[PDB]
């Protein structure tokens, strides 16, 4: 009957359908490939999907997926067995190298950009008309890392103009020089920012941006990338 | 074996329990120690299930039901066959869901990311807890919990309800379906907003978030964001479940009378009680 | 972390300004340092235009239309009023008047004017969803989502009471007494959880829920590398994205993209009212009991 008609029909609407969301998935990272990079011989039942291109705004190009992956950086790890499937040791030190989960991806070496083509995120000190308006102002309160030490003196907030939001605070060191540091990784409190992530001593290692005013996607990845590392590597110096 | 990105990643610790001994992968897979604890209650829990299934003397899925012991046992032990399997199964599943979360947390820890998604899934292990572990004892046997059976729990379901009525009525059930329709909803609009700036009108540039904003302001007058859109979806779907939760423990337990006549309280205040007329006068 | 822990405010935005026709956009409107902490502190502005103010205006028509049905049972006491709230209900018309518009005001005529109203209005409402979008030069994908759910609602008062022969079959307004027509309907099609459409739209429920806890706290667990930047991360995958597919893979044997993820969830959630349109409207005209077709098939 109609019913059993509907019924058997959706079952197979419903394949093609998870086939066809499988295989769109399958735009990055793809194919699979062996610890040394030659490509794996069983990809799965599943073909790579056949590419598509996004024309990026601000005249910044297209991208086209799936595409030719590389790393564009090299990796300091060495196998730690003589099988598949095991840890890879780093080689040398972790956050200073970016492997692990202090790990940052080669993204473009551009900012992001506002639906306008200016810079989306800016030191609050050159965003006109920006202001914390509620909470805790962090800027002047110093800085503690997990050893409890201080380590500098927030000397701005990093704002993302277009979704009015505090992405990062900047940090002054010792030395007289600064660092961003992620807003989602740092407690705010009453007479310090507190950083769990980071010693005191590690603050210095933070990957330094190359202008004053503006931060690129791949210095972002940098950033996040070995403050985020923290958390395990620094695991030493961490007390409570 | 691993996506172009993966090898970078692929360091050792992490780990909760066991250092390295369990830290490394199978295919796509990480095991770590609780990688194990999961394969063995998984193992073990299946194997009982068929078990039950010759005790039944049916291999049809459709068929195959697992009971928990009848109420005349109360929160004591009971003989396999009479309600004991399905204790033992159910001790294992338990097994199985903590120890699949606390995986969750030895991976979030090796990406060094926050632990919101094992987070997360506490509370669909929190639901499974009420309807079998909390419930039960609360009430006083086994004997309430639903059976492991694809329509035999569909029936648990049906019957549990009508025994208060229209099941309808219960005041926190009506606000877990508001989550739950309500989720559902900004889901699909979270899902089409993305995917409409990521792929435009043919020949268009991708769009930006800030047409995200605006496209929704034009729209309805606000956006929450992009950061928003992504709290509330966590908070819609961990509250319907949460209120879900909430409707059970209190069913049988502090209300065991028909729902819809629980709101007689609001129609019975002293200053519209005994007015004449409408629907309750 | 879930809140904001420091807010931040500039001028007002007044958005992108594509084929937009700005006259019709409202003025900024305050900002709620409240909503702030959640998300957006700025509201405003809105676009009117002729479409909005038919909608908003048939919106308004159908809410006032039962309003005043209620007030009348109410006995027009205040009191009443509000002991009873729940209880009132405006109901089509008897079985009698089939797919009659002649039914009295009293007797059904007064549900069908509401209706009436609420059809304009939900369907202005999605021509709406679509111009919105394409002003902005973007996909439609929100328009037909949109169609999904407007799929079942079209369903249950209007094409199911159509191919039944009478208006009566319909949904009444009310709280209360949509809830007893929802438990009624499953009782006389012979329990709504054989009919596998109403299982499988539950499926596609319960996973909406499952989805968009995954995605939500992922998101949330990678915006230390600015994961909701997901336009961008779209166009040059980043760390956030990364991480984000592996503890995935990791866990559970295969992964999304940033745009992929975002695909299964406009299918989970549209796949709920999709299946869900199709159970209720092979239900009593095609199939009058779900237990009897399930012994079947047929
Ligand atoms: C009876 C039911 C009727 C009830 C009515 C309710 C209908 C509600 C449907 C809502 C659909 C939501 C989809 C979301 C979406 O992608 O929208 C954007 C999508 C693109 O938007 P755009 O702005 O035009 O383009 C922007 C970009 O250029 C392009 O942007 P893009 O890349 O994002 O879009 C590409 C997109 C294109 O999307 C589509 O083309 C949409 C397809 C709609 C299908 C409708 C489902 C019907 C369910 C049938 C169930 C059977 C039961 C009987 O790709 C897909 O999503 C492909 C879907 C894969 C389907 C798999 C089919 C398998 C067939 C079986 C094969 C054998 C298997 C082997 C075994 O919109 C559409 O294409 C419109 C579909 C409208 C059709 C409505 C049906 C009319 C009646
Ligand atoms: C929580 C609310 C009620 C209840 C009410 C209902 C109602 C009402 C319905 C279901 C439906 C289903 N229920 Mg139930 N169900 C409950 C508790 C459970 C439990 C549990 C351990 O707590 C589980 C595992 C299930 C599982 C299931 C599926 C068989 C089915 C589709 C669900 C789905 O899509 O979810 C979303 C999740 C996903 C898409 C992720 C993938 C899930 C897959 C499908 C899991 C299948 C597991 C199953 C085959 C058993 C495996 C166990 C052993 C390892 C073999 N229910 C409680 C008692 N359930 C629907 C149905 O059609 O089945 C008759 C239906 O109509
Ligand atoms: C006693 C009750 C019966 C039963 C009878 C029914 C009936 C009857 C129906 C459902 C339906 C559904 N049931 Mg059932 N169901 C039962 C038990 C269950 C159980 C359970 C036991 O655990 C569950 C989980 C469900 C779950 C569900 C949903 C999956 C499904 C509706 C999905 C949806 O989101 O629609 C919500 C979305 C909409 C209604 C879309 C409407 C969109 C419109 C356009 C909104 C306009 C707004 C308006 C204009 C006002 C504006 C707003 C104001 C400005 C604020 N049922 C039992 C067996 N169920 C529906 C279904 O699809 O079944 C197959 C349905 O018709
Ligand atoms: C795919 C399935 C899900 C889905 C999707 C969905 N719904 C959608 C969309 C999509 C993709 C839209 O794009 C569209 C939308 O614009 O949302 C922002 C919509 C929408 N879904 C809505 C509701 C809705 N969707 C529901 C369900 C679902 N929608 C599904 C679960 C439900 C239920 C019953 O679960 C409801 C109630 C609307 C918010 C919006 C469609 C708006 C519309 O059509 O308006 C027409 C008429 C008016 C302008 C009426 C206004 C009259 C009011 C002023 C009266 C009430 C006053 C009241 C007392 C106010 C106070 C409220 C307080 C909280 C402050
Ligand atoms: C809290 C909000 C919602 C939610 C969230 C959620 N679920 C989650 C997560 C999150 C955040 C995960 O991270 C985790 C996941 O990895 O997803 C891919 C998970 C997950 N949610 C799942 C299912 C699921 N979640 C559900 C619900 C929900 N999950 C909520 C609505 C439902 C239902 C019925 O609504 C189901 C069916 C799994 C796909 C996955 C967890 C997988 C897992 O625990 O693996 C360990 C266990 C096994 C390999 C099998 C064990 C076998 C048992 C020992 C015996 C079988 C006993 C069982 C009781 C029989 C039941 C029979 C039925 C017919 C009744
Ligand atoms: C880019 O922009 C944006 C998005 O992106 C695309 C979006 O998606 C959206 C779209 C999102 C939305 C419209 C979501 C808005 C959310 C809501 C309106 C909330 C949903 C939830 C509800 C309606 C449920 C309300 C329930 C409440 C308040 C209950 C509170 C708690 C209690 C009463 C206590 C419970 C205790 C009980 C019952 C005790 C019982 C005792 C005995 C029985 C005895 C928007 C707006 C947006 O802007
Ligand atoms: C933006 O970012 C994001 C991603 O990517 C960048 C993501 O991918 C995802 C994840 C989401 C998806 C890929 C979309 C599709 C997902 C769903 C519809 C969810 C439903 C899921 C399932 C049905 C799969 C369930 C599978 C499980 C639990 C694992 C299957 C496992 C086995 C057969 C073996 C289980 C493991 C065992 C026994 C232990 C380990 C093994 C040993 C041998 C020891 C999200 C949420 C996301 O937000
Ligand atoms: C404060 O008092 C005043 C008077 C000021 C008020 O305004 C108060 C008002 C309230 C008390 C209002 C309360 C309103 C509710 C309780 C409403 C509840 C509504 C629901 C629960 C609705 C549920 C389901 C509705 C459904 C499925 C409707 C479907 C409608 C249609 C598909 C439309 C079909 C079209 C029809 C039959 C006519 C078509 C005619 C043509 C010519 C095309
Ligand atoms: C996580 C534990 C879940 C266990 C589910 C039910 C087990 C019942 C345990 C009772 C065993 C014996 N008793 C009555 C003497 O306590
Ligand atoms: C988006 C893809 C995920 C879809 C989930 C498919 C599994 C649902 C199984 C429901 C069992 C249903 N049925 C028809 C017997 O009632
Ligand atoms: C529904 C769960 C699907 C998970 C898919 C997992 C893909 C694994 C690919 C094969 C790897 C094989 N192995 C374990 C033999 O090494
Ligand atoms: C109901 C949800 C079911 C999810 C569908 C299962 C998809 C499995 C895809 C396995 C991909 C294998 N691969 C290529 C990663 O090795
Ligand atoms: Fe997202």
């Amino acid at each position: 009957d109609l019913a059993s008609l509907a019924i058997y029909s959706f079952w197979i609407f419903l394949a093609g359908l998870i086939y066809y969301l499988q295989t769109e998935n399958m735009r990055e990272g793809y194919p699979l490939e062996n610890e040394d990079g030659t490509p794996a011989a069983n990809q799965g039942p599943f073909p790579l999907p056949k590419p598509k291109t996004f024309i990026l705004p601000h005249g910044r190009g297209t991208l086209t997926v799936p595409g030719p992956e590389s790393e564009d950086r090299p990796i300091a790890l060495a196998r730690t067995a003589v099988s598949e499937g095991f840890p890879h040791a780093p080689t040398g030190d972790p956050m200073k190298d970016g492997v692990g989960p202090a790990s940052w991806v080669a993204r473009r070496d551009l900012p992001e950009l506002d639906g306008h083509g200016h810079n989306k995120i800016k030191p609050m000190k050159a965003a006109a008309g920006f202001h914390v308006s509620a909470g805790k102002n962090p800027i002047g309160l110093p800085v503690r890392g997990c050893d409890l030490e201080i380590a500098g003196k927030v000397v701005d907030i990093w704002v993302d103009i277009p979704e009015q939001m505090a992405r990062f605070l900047e940090v002054e060191l010792k030395d007289g020089s600064t660092r961003l540091l992620p807003m989602q990784m740092v407690k705010v409190q009453s007479n310090r920012v507190h950083v769990n992530a980071l010693s005191s001593d590690l603050f210095a290692g933070i990957p330094t941006i190359k202008s004053p005013t503006e931060v690129t996607l791949l210095e972002e990845d940098k950033i996040c990338g070995y403050v985020a590392g923290g958390l395990m590597y620094a695991a030493p110096k961490r007390k409570s | 074996a691993l996506l172009s990105f993966e090898r970078k990643y692929r360091v050792p610790g992490g780990t909760l329990v066991g250092g390295n001994l369990f830290d490394f992968w199978v295919g796509p897979f990480y095991v770590g120690f609780f990688g194990v604890a999961t394969f063995f209650f998984a193992a073990l829990g299946i194997i009982l299930i068929a078990w039950s299934a010759v005790l039944q003397g049916t291999w049809n899925p459709q068929l195959i039901s697992v009971y928990p012991p009848a109420l005349e046992y109360g929160l004591g032990g009971a003989p396999l066959a009479k309600g004991g399997l399905w204790q033992i199964i159910t001790i294992c599943a338990t097994g199985a869901f903590v120890s699949w979360a606390l995986r969750e947390v030895e991976i979030c820890r090796k990406l060094g990311i926050g632990y919101h998604i094992p987070f997360a899934f506490a509370f669909a292990i929190l639901a499974y807890l009420t309807l079998v572990l909390f419930r039960p004892v609360m009430m006083g046997a086994w004997g309430y919990a639903f059976p492991y059976g694809i329509w035999t729990h569909l029936d648990w379901v049906s019957n549990t309800g009508y025994t208060y009525g229209n099941f309808h009525y219960n005041p926190a059930h009506m606000i877990a379906i508001s989550f739950f329709f309500t989720n559902a909803l900004a889901l699909a609009l979270h899902g089409a907003l993305v995917l409409s700036a990521a792929n435009p009108e043919k020949g268009k540039e991708m769009r930006t978030p800030d047409h995200q904003d605006t496209f929704f302001r034009d729209l309805v007058g606000y956006s929450i964001g992009t950061f928003g859109i992504h709290r509330l979806g966590l908070l819609l779907s961990l509250s319907a479940v949460f209120f879900s939760a909430l409707c059970m423990i209190i069913t049988g337990t502090i209300w065991f009378d028909q729902w819809v006549d629980w709101w007689q309280w609001w129609v019975k205040l002293p200053w519209w009680a005994n007015i004449p007329g409408g629907i309750n006068g | 972390n879930i809140f904001s822990q420091v807010q931040v405010r500039g001028p007002a935005d007044l958005g992108m300004t594509e084929d937009v026709n700005l006259a019709n956009r409202s003025g900024v409107g305050p900002f709620s340092t409240l909503l702030g902490w959640f998300g957006n502190a700025q509201l405003g502005p809105i676009y009117l235009g002729s479409l909005g103010v038919l909608s908003l205006f048939s919106g308004l028509m159908w809410f006032f239309t039962i309003g005043i049905w209620f007030w009348y049972q109410a006995g027009w006491n205040p009191a009443v009023f509000l002991r009873d709230l729940f209880f009132f209900s405006l109901e089509p018309p008897a079985p009698e008047y089939g797919l009659s518009f002649a039914a009295p005001l009293k007797e059904g005529g007064l549900w069908l004017i509401a209706s009436f109203f609420m059809f304009v209005a939900v369907w202005s409402w999605w021509g709406r969803t679509y111009l919105r979008a394409q002003a902005l030069g973007m996909g439609k994908h929100t328009a037909w989502a949109f169609l999904s759910a407007i799929w079942l609602w079209m369903v249950l008062g209007f094409i199911r009471p159509i191919l039944m022969g009478s208006w009566s079959e319909a949904v009444p307004y009310g709280i209360f007494s949509h809830l007893d027509w929802t438990n009624n309907f499953s009782l006389v099609h012979g329990n709504l959880f054989y009919n596998p459409f109403h299982g499988l739209s539950i499926a596609f429920l319960y996973g909406s829920a499952l989805l968009f806890a995954m995605h939500g706290a992922t998101i949330l667990a990678v915006s230390r590398f600015g994961g909701e930047r997901e336009l961008e991360q779209i166009a040059d995958r980043g760390t956030a994205a990364e991480r984000a597919a592996l503890f995935w893979r990791w866990t559970m044997g295969f992964n999304a993209t940033m745009e992929g993820i975002h695909r299964w969830a406009i299918w989970m959630a549209v796949l709920v009212t999709l299946t869900g349109g199709i159970g209720i409207l092979l239900s009593g005209t095609v199939v009058d009991n779900w237990y009897v077709w399930g012994q079947n098939h047929g």
